DNA sequence: TGCCCCCCCTTCGGTGCTTTGCACCGAAGGGGGGG
């Protein structure tokens, strides 16, 4: 006698009726294998046959299981999902082995036909109707409705996932010495008990789950390490990811590159130093999914660097709450950053990488702060606390940055680590004008229609310049005019512009930019020793600003 | 045996569907302990995924408080909950609360748990407690009584609240009492010793209802000592070319607020093309223009007044060295109040703490002065603010904010 | 030729000030992974 799993109330969206999609043609090899599986569901009571009063229907198909001889029955409920009410998914994330604490006893379980062991909402089973051809549509055929959670309905995961928690709820409260990682039907159960007292509680759990209609077959019962869990391998003291297959094809399409970068991102959690910048840079463009791309010289070297990392098998360690968390970031160049999280040296819990390029103009300090924030969120997800940071930036470099930035920025408790390349500011603008430096009154202008423009400067020493520009904008000339001032000036120069656009970019001290002009301006600023920038309003009769605005307009 | 006040949403709006953000270990342990005790007392109940609504939840510690306090980010629900001013349950704002020498704030939100909630409205108060490392799927809850942090809780409870405060307001007619969300602002002009005595009386006056986070804490405000930060022109003798350039840039911006400001006689001092550090004297016409402009900055801005139907908006400017300036307005350049903060907690070491502290200071002033919370324009990146602000938040309310990135081309509020 | 969740990389359209150019951002579609 099994206790009923309480039905979850399910409704349709207001003013919407059930689905009527009929059925697409199916090949005979699939039609035959389907009728055998459906008869098994009628036997166990998971599917009823009566439905002449049912005008609804949903298409059905079948694909095999992952490397198994059993076909998996699926139903295209995309029309039902549009008309079904919205659910709030109780699955908030994915568990990670780097957050696990070492246990003396470990067991892995998997409920059999998990979706089919939970009773569906009574009033909703009429909308799960579906037809299957008997013999190539010669005879009408057998119609059915689902009495349990089907596969393909958008509410099936969330309903089973919350129902699974209600069944485990009395077991976990009455056994606080046990840790249960539930992810759909996959069950990780670990404790510091004698692995015999563990086998007892495991069998107690097996019966407790069997007391609610959930079978735990021995084919999916894992008792001996290594435990294959969530795509990893769990050893008693270390963990590692399941083997990675790198396609070694000599003719790369767009879809091959997409599969490559995807697996490199997946491996970058434990394999340190994975780069995908030059490889993904081949993917940028409006190319079709089949177009063949020749690997560039930098992308081929980067692919070779990743092969060397994946040759040697790498492992991670488990989480000790009694020790602090340490996060150490290294700069890889070209906006790429890798990091490791560990508690004891050379024993990484997990690695990762941050190569996100946000903004048209940035610097290494911003990218490092973005990397620290990505790590902080990840650590709070996995361990619920912020790690101590080891950053390749000197305290003086950071202090100079955050105190002078106009935006509020901050990094948690961190210490400097002299691991080159170090992060530094490549130039810094003076806060006050430079005595003895030539003052460059700078301005530009462009015609909105002809896209022609001029940009130049006038200094206090009589120096002047105007340069005509073609296929340009007002913003470019304003940048171009500052660039001229930097080129024709000494090591120390005062530059007075009226461009709010250009001054906002430069004052953020970028060292890299998507604009060729900004990079040339960056290159000039690094060569200089003292640069003072100042803004004045236009059309107010100010200094050389009125003189240079006439020369460019 | 208390009938529930039926509550509806604004027509044409759904319920809140906001995802739960990650929580630290200490906050999850605090919420699980609190959400277990609230489940024993029937104030909350577990729900399933069939409830399509969700609202973030986390815990805070008020100033000088060692015990945790559950806080729900009902910002999305309050915007979608019917304004109770149309139901006439709105609380009028006393214009004298800002004039009292002392104002004590009391967290009376625990009394809201005694009043049930409309059954057809409980599904909108759904929240989900996360699990560390996603060990367990989301454990979803919903409210059965008046939840803390919802704008309808003080409106429904105000009918009961006016009765509990009747004997104290009559024995002390000079004391102004204002209610905003979970807080009670009590202001008097007495001596600080006699003020705290009347505050302690008000605490024990509420215990007489409790028998028929906790109430023991109180925070002292002094709105009569609040000062404003005006736009100021620096006093110099030898002005360099760059000095006058910055001044003209500042005055030109200020002309958008004070239309009487002129710069014609100061701009003509910048006629030539001189080096930025060259000292230049002040002409006779420019001496009057600068003196006349200072007088315009003394007098108030014409036609600035608070519109109770308009949203308040607050901008903040990080000035460095622990200095922070802010302005509260409803229409652009028509500022209702300008101010400056200094030596706040986190000065010279943590900007996000100071910015979080300044947002709390500004919001508290807006509640005392107008009974509203302004929408903030925060000088910070989105991810930088979303990562740390919950670690330094100490209030029971949460204002609305957007993020800006305006470089300081003209130092306008601070020299 | 199904469902739900998490991650990164690229693209594209909407939004608001740098303004009618340029910058930022969230959604979406590609990939990886899990059940
Ligand atoms: N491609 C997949 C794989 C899984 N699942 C969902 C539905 C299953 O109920 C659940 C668990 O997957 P299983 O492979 O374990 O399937 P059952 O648990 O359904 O069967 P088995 O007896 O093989 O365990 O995950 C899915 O929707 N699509
Ligand atoms: O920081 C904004 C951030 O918060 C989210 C979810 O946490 O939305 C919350 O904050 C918004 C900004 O005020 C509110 O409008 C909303 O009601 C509230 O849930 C995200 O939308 C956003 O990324
Ligand atoms: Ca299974």
């Amino acid at each position: 006698p099994i206790s009923p799993i309480e039905t979850v109330p399910v409704k349709l969206k207001p003013g919407m009726d059930g689905p009527k999609v009929k059925q697409w043609p199916l090949t005979e090899e699939k039609i035959k294998a389907l009728v055998e599986i459906c008869t098994e569901m009628e036997k166990e009571g998971k599917i009823s046959k009566i439905g002449p009063e049912n005008p609804y229907n949903t298409p059905v198909f079948a694909i095999k299981k992952k490397d198994s001889t059993k076909w998996r029955k699926l139903v295209d409920f995309r029309e039902l999902n549009k008309r079904t009410q919205d659910f709030w998914e109780v699955q908030l994330g994915i568990p990670h082995p780097a957050g696990l604490k070492k246990k003396k006893s470990v067991t892995v379980l998997d409920v059999g036909d998990a979706y089919f062991s939970v009773p569906l909402d009574e009033d909703f089973r009429k909308y799960t109707a579906f037809t299957i051809p008997s013999i190539n549509n010669e005879t009408p055929g057998i119609r059915y409705q689902y009495n349990v959670l089907p596969q393909g309905w958008k509410g099936s995961p969330a309903i089973f996932q919350s129902s699974m928690t209600k069944i485990l709820e009395p077991f976990k409260k009455q056994n606080p010495d046990i840790v249960i990682y539930q992810y759909m039907d996959d069950l990780y159960v670990g404790s510091d008990l004698e692995i015999g007292q563990h086998r007892t509680k495991i069998e107690e759990l097996r019966q407790h789950l069997l007391r609610w209609g959930l079978t735990t077959p021995d084919k999916k019962h894992q008792k001996e390490p290594p435990f294959l869990w969530m795509g990893y391998e769990l050893h008693p003291d270390k963990w590692t990811v399941q083997p990675i297959v790198l396609p070694e094809k000599d003719s790369w399409t767009v879809n091959d590159i997409q599969k490559l970068v995807g697996k490199l991102n997946w491996a970058s959690q434990i394999y340190p130093g994975i780069k995908v910048r030059q490889l993904s840079k081949l993917l940028r463009g409006t190319k079709a999914l089949t177009e063949v791309i020749p690997l560039t010289e930098e992308a081929e070297l980067e692919l070779a660097e990743n092969r060397e990392i994946l040759k040697e098998p790498v492992h991670g360690v488990y989480y000790d709450p009694s020790k602090d968390l340490i996060a150490e970031i290294q700069k890889q160049g070209q906006g790429q950053w890798t990091y490791q999280i560990y508690q004891e040296p050379f024993k990484n819990l997990k690695t990762g990488k941050y190569a996100r390029m946000r903004g048209a103009h940035t610097n290494d300090v911003k990218q490092l702060t973005e990397a620290v924030q990505k790590i902080t969120t990840e650590s709070i997800v996995i361990w619920g606390k912020t790690p101590k940071f080891k950053l390749p930036i000197q305290k003086e470099t950071w202090e100079t940055w955050w105190t002078e930035y106009w935006q509020a920025t901050w990094i948690p408790e961190w210490e400097f680590v002299n691991t080159p390349p170090l992060v530094k500011l490549w130039y810094q603008l003076e806060k006050e004008p430079i005595v003895g430096a030539e003052t460059f009154y700078v301005d530009g202008a462009a015609n909105r229609e002809t896209k022609l423009g001029k940009a130049g400067y006038v200094t206090n020493k009589g120096r002047q310049k105007v340069v005509p520009l073609t296929n340009t904008t007002n913003q470019k000339t304003e940048l171009q005019a500052i660039y001229l001032a930097l080129q024709d000036s000494g090591l120390e120069v005062n530059i007075v512009t009226n461009s709010q656009y250009a001054l906002g970019i430069i004052q953020a001290q970028p060292d890299k930019s998507e604009s060729e002009l900004v990079n040339q301006i960056i290159e000039q600023l690094i060569k200089k020793e003292k640069v003072y920038l100042a803004w004045v309003p236009a059309h107010k009769g100010i200094g050389g600003n009125e003189q240079v605005d006439k020369l460019v307009s | 045996p208390i009938e529930t006040v039926p509550v509806k949403l604004k027509p044409g709006m759904d319920g809140p569907k906001v995802k739960q953000w990650p929580l630290t270990e200490e906050k999850i342990k605090a919420l699980v302990e609190i959400c277990t005790e609230m489940e024993k007392e029937g104030k909350i109940s577990k729900i399933g995924p069939e409830n399509p609504y969700n609202t973030p939840v986390f815990a805070i510690k008020k100033k000088d408080s060692t015990k945790w306090r559950k806080l729900v980010d009902f910002r999305e629900l309050n915007k979608r909950t019917q304004d109770f001013w149309e139901v006439q349950l709105g609380i009028p704002h006393p214009a004298g609360l800002k004039k009292k020498k002392s104002v004590t704030v009391l967290d009376v939100g625990d009394a809201y748990f005694s009043v049930p909630l409309d059954e057809d409205f409980r599904k909108y108060t759904a929240f989900t407690i996360p699990s560390i490392n996603n060990e367990t799927p989301g454990i979803r809850y919903q409210y059965n009584v008046l939840p803390q942090g919802w704008k309808g809780s003080p409106a429904i409870f105000q009918s009961s609240m006016t009765k509990i405060l009747e004997p104290f307001k009559k024995q002390n007619p000079d004391i102004v009492i204002y209610q905003y969300m979970d807080d009670l602002y009590v202001g008097s002009d007495l001596e600080i010793g006699q003020h705290r005595t009347k505050i302690e009386e008000l605490r024990q006056h509420l215990l007489r209802w409790g028998l028929t986070p906790f109430l023991w804490m109180g925070y002292e405000l002094h709105p009569d000592k609040w000062t404003v930060q005006p736009i100021v022109l620096p006093e110099k003798d030898s002005w360099t070319v760059n000095d006058i350039q910055k001044l003209v840039g500042k005055l030109n911006w200020a002309s958008q607020i004070y239309p009487g400001i002129k710069v014609r006689q100061l701009s003509k001092l910048l006629r030539g093309t001189k080096a930025l550090t060259e000292v230049i004297p002040l002409t006779e016409e420019a001496e009057l223009e600068l003196a006349e402009n200072r007088e315009i900055l003394k007098e108030p801005v014409h036609g600035v007044y608070y519109d109770p139907s308009k949203d308040l908006i607050a901008e903040i400017q990080k000035q460095g060295q622990g200095q922070w300036t802010y302005q509260i307005y409803q229409e652009p350049f028509k500022n209702l109040k300008t101010g400056k903060y200094a030596r706040m907690r986190g000065a010279h070491t943590n900007d996000v703490k100071q910015l979080t502290e300044a947002v709390q200071k500004i919001t508290t002033e807006s509640i005392v002065i107008w009974g509203k919370t302004p929408k903030f324009k925060l000088p910070i990146q989105k991810e930088t603010w979303e990562t740390w602000w919950t670690e330094y938040w100490q209030a029971t309310w949460i204002p609305e904010w957007e993020f800006v990135n305006t470089p300081p081309l003209v130092k306008l509020w601070y020299q």
